[PDB]
């Protein structure tokens, strides 16, 4: 709606807070503690030895750069779903886009519910769970056809 | 009668003429194909506007070109001499072979075709030059000097002059290609003065002129190729012919060069970029809110707000209104169906360069639904691989007319060891490409699943009543096996279970079938 | 008619002068035929100037026309037979010979 | 579908047709065998040379010290089938075929259909 | 410190003006992010699987002088010693980013060397990538050189241009380094150090294209 | 301007129906059959209709 | 009829007609010698009939600049509404030297 | 005559004489073979040992 002003409020102050960012790098750079988050997994390392780098950006919570609820929701769920379903379809699977991007395309919908870890089988980052259980499958899918005229 | 000193400046002010002539017209034309291929600007984009561009030659491009390089490159047996019948090894397949080392493996491999096919493509044209070389380094017992060879190479495209009444290779009057040749090497040449010009090089653009005059005051004598420097001191000689390719590659009517793909779509390559900017335009520009006034004067919403309508609605007390400006219809997208089937169907019919199925396996229900749906119904892909290789044939005829000339006493190592004299061979002027293209020639897969319905398996089916006593004998069996292995891939070393015909066979095979007769 | 689709598109695309009456000679002429953005004449409010946008119906005829451009020798579909998912399939003599060729 | 239509330079163009393209990765393989293998002959010339005494690595088979006589640098191999596409020809009907028909193996066949092994058993 | 010297200083400061300063654009149009893990990650096969694929295979004369052992000692250099499969598979990787890929063989033995082949600063033509009107390439070349013989921010080196420093007896490609108030050494090689493989899609210009170039279109219209 | 009727394409496909129904009956004349095929139920649906 | 300072496109339609036109024709007469029979009496066919129309085929198969010259047939016919050549006869050279 | 439908067969297919002969009308290996060659191998030929 062509640059809402309450967007445009919410795009100062986002990009104002910076400075009192700037602020935290310097409480973490000088010193807090070093234990370990409590998010994302179990166990992290310290990081409180970090470079100040001068800079800093918030261009990803507006109408700027900003990936929104509104458009990230729309977007995806319409525009790329009906993409990733003429990819999978006719577009081809071990060429184009594939499953471990497929995981990261079927990511969003989890993001959008909160859970990352635990609900979808979609992730494999670099996992090799699923690359040694690709590599059984196929081994126990591949041989019998060769087998029928190895016979 | 004598002409003398007149050539040269006459040929002077026939150079200008003709770059007036040609490249005014064709190198603009050629130009602007380029910028279009590299996604220039066209015009349509304005400040604030869209910016979508016309990228669709590199597609069309490279779906043509590697099916030209799978059916290009296969084997040496591209090109028969097909001359009288008996005698036939010690210069149809010698001289065949002979030109596959001097053109495959030696010069640039099948990427001459590389390019040069992207010049029947982009260029409208694609003209080669066949042109003479020496070798060097004896004992310095390799006591072997003053080796001769011959290659083929690019004169830049935009340096073929060509005159105005030719219409065909063997037409030209006038004919003009130009290279490097640096000072250094006109110094090898013992050039005696200064040039048309810190540095040895001093912008040296030799010219070569391939025209017919009379120098010698006599009838219209062949052509005496020049190499000239500057207009100045020339090295003329009784020369032979010219040694070009100019593949058509569309074969048009009687002109000059034919045409490319390229006049073919930059209109349709035109329109569908405006038709993206236009969707790109509905896009940004019909999706602007304003001031929202319901009527309003306040001097137009403060000018659009200020030329802008980005933030401002002051103008007295407006009530809600979205002001939405008119849009483009719903048909604009639904066109991208039609277009594409518009276009697709020109050249690429095979959508991403071949047609298939991830669902379905394709059977062989019968013919293989029928000959490859006809092949593709005589794809215009084919006819110009056909014209193509008619056409390049001349490059072996070319090369021959210099090995007939004279090479050398070279041997080469084709599936075995020990060639002789190539001094004084027979060109046979007359060569075929009748299993390569166009003609009848069933393609791999055809021949193949043809042989395996029709020929394979009703033999195997009839033998029941009569058997093999008057049926196919063992060595036409084999050929067809052999002919199968070799669409395997590879012609003898796919799958043997060869012994057609040989005492180590024939007479074993009698042996054999009287061992198990007692 | 490609030619009338696209004038359209460029007539619809171009836009006004954002202007109900105005009293600056129509924005001096559309600013010499290009009226890019001048709404300051007398009193006018910035409007856009709807165009009476052409029938889509005209479309159902380029179809037609195509049918047309191949309906006096060459009405065949391209003459090149593409078969992507399903199949030639063929009960006896092959649909008669192709249908009768 | 303005997206997936625009996408003609992103899926079409990547060499995907439902697994039945990569003639682009084939041709780029062959140029790159066609030229980047010219990178290596210079190397071969560089080290006959500006190097003397060269050797062998990673094999301990043989050093290649000198006497380099000649060169002609040249590959093919570019000209194989995808997985099965030389194989479904005539894979399961020659040996059910040519030795069921007619079972008279050498005169008729030959020992090459052990060789069906190297191309059945052993794959 | 003839006029061949400042020629040759000339050419090196205007190298620079296309070679290295517009052919970047050619990098993000992005899809080769992950199309070149769809191919180029999956070709491993292809290029670093195969004696055959690079075979010498000389005429009668010499076929079993290094038929086999020269390919073997190559073999090293493919992977896991200089330049390997990782390091040669960085060629197609500068291919799918810069549109083209470098094995530079810069030096009793050699080793392909300059990765990165955005330090490949040329004369913005060459046509013919082996024997261009002038190459170059971009070396740190520090203060603290105590490796080399004489050497005392900084970094240019290695001016082997085909130019007419030669000064013998025409005009001769001498390999040279950098002026640095006359620090090149002669070397009467045509080495010339550089690739500049496209790989993928390379004319008659100065280099080919890339993956995102063919979809400069496609990386503003596949994502906005 | 005054846009004409939606209904003239109507008289387009009704002049072209009666020149079809007065001698060139058969629409277009062609088999284009890439996805819909003739199915065999009885004689070819028999002889296609008696010819 | 192109008005300037506005949309000039030119749709281009001939160009598919004759170009899909051309390969019916080309595959249809670029096959061998079999397209022309002689057609002679029964009891003897090879004797002077078969031989001599398979050397005139000859004549053109290979032997007479091929078949571009059949693509300048339909190319004059279609585009220029008429299309033809003319057969005419020169001497031949190389004696003893 | 089934050698003519063989024949004008592998003639749809291309291969006149070399290939696929498929012809043997009446020549001197294919009399032997159908007066003699088959015929001594089916009168005089069942007299093995199950003889």
């Amino acid at each position: 709606a062509a640059e809402q002003q309450i967007d445009l409020i919410a795009r100062m102050f986002a990009e104002t807070g910076v400075k009192r960012l700037f602020q935290l790098l310097h409480d973490h750079a000088i010193k807090y503690q070093n234990q370990e988050e409590v998010f994302q997994l179990r166990g992290k390392w310290v990081a409180v030895n970090p470079a100040n780098w001068r800079e800093r950006s918030d261009l990803t919570v507006t109408v700027g750069i900003g990936n929104m609820n509104k458009d990230q929701q729309m977007l995806h769920l319409m525009r790329i779903w009906e993409m990733a379903q003429a990819v999978v379809g006719g577009g081809g699977l071990g060429v184009l886009v594939s499953e471990q991007n497929l995981y990261n395309i079927l990511k969003e919908v989890t993001e959008n519910a909160g859970y990352k870890d635990p609900d979808r089988f979609w992730t494999n980052p670099n996992s090799p769970e699923a690359l040694q259980a690709k590599a059984i499958r196929e081994q126990k899918e591949a041989q019998p056809k060769p087998e029928d005229i190895k016979a | 009668p004598m002409d003398d000193e007149q050539v040269l400046r006459h040929l002077d002010q026939l150079v200008n003429d003709a770059l007036d002539f040609n490249s005014s017209e064709l190198s603009k034309q050629r130009s602007e194909a380029l910028k279009y291929y590299f996604g220039e600007p066209f015009g349509n984009e304005r400040p604030g506007k869209s910016g979508i561009v016309s990228r669709d030659v590199q597609e069309t491009v490279d779906w043509i070109m590697p099916s030209l390089m799978k059916v290009f490159t296969s084997g040496g047996q591209v090109v028969k001499y097909e001359p009288d019948t008996a005698e036939d090894v010690e210069q149809a397949e010698q001289e065949t072979e002979y030109v596959n080392y001097l053109f495959m493996r030696k010069n640039e491999g099948f990427k001459v075709m590389f390019d040069w096919f992207q010049d029947t493509l982009m260029m409208k044209t694609g003209v080669v030059k066949v042109y003479v070389e020496e070798v060097l380094k004896p004992t310095f017992i390799r006591k072997d000097k003053k080796k001769r060879e011959i290659k083929v190479l690019c004169v830049k495209p935009e340096n073929f002059l060509v005159d105005r009444l030719a219409t065909c290779i063997d037409d030209a009057r006038f004919l003009c290609h130009r290279e490097k040749y640096t000072v250094s090497d006109l110094r090898l040449l013992g050039v005696p003065e200064d040039v048309i010009e810190a540095e040895a090089n001093r912008e040296v653009w030799a010219s070569e002129c391939y025209t017919l005059l009379d120098v010698d005051g006599d009838g219209i004598s062949e052509l005496r190729r020049i190499l000239y420097v500057g207009d100045y001191i020339i090295s003329n000689e009784p020369w032979d012919c010219r040694p070009f390719a100019d593949l058509n590659a569309y074969r048009i009517a009687h002109k000059f060069h034919g045409m490319s793909v390229y006049d073919k779509i930059r209109d349709i390559q035109e329109i569908r970029s405006v038709l993206m900017r236009n969707i790109m335009d509905n896009i940004y520009r019909t999706n602007q809110g304003r001031s929202v006034v319901l009527d309003g004067q306040v001097n137009l919403e403060d000018l659009l707000t200020n030329e802008a309508a980005g933030i401002v609605r002051v103008k007295s007390m407006n009530s809600i209104t979205p002001l939405e400006t008119p849009q483009l219809s719903g048909e604009v997208y639904g066109m991208l169906d039609r277009l594409e089937a518009d276009r697709g169907k020109r050249t690429g019919i095979t959508d991403r360069t071949r047609g298939l199925d991830q669902n379905t396996l394709h059977s062989n229900q019968a013919a293989m639904s029928v000959n490859q749906l006809m092949t593709a119904a005589e794809q215009q892909i084919d006819l110009i691989a056909r014209m193509f290789a008619e056409t390049g044939v001349k490059r072996l005829f070319q090369l021959l007319h210099d090995h007939a000339i004279k090479y050398q006493n070279q041997e080469e190592v084709f599936q075995l060891r020990g060639k002789w004299v190539a001094v004084n061979p027979a060109n046979w002027r007359e060569r075929s490409d009748l299993t390569v293209t166009v003609g009848i020639g069933n393609m791999n897969k055809d021949q193949q699943m043809l042989h395996l319905m029709r020929i394979w398996e009703m033999a195997q089916a009839v033998v029941g009543g009569g058997g093999l006593g008057v049926l196919v004998s063992e060595q036409n069996l084999y050929n067809i096996l052999k002919e199968v292995t070799e669409n395997a891939g590879y012609k003898d070393p796919d799958r043997f279970w060869t012994n057609p015909n040989s005492p180590e066979a024939l007479q074993a095979k009698a042996i054999r079938e009287q061992k198990e007769a007692q």
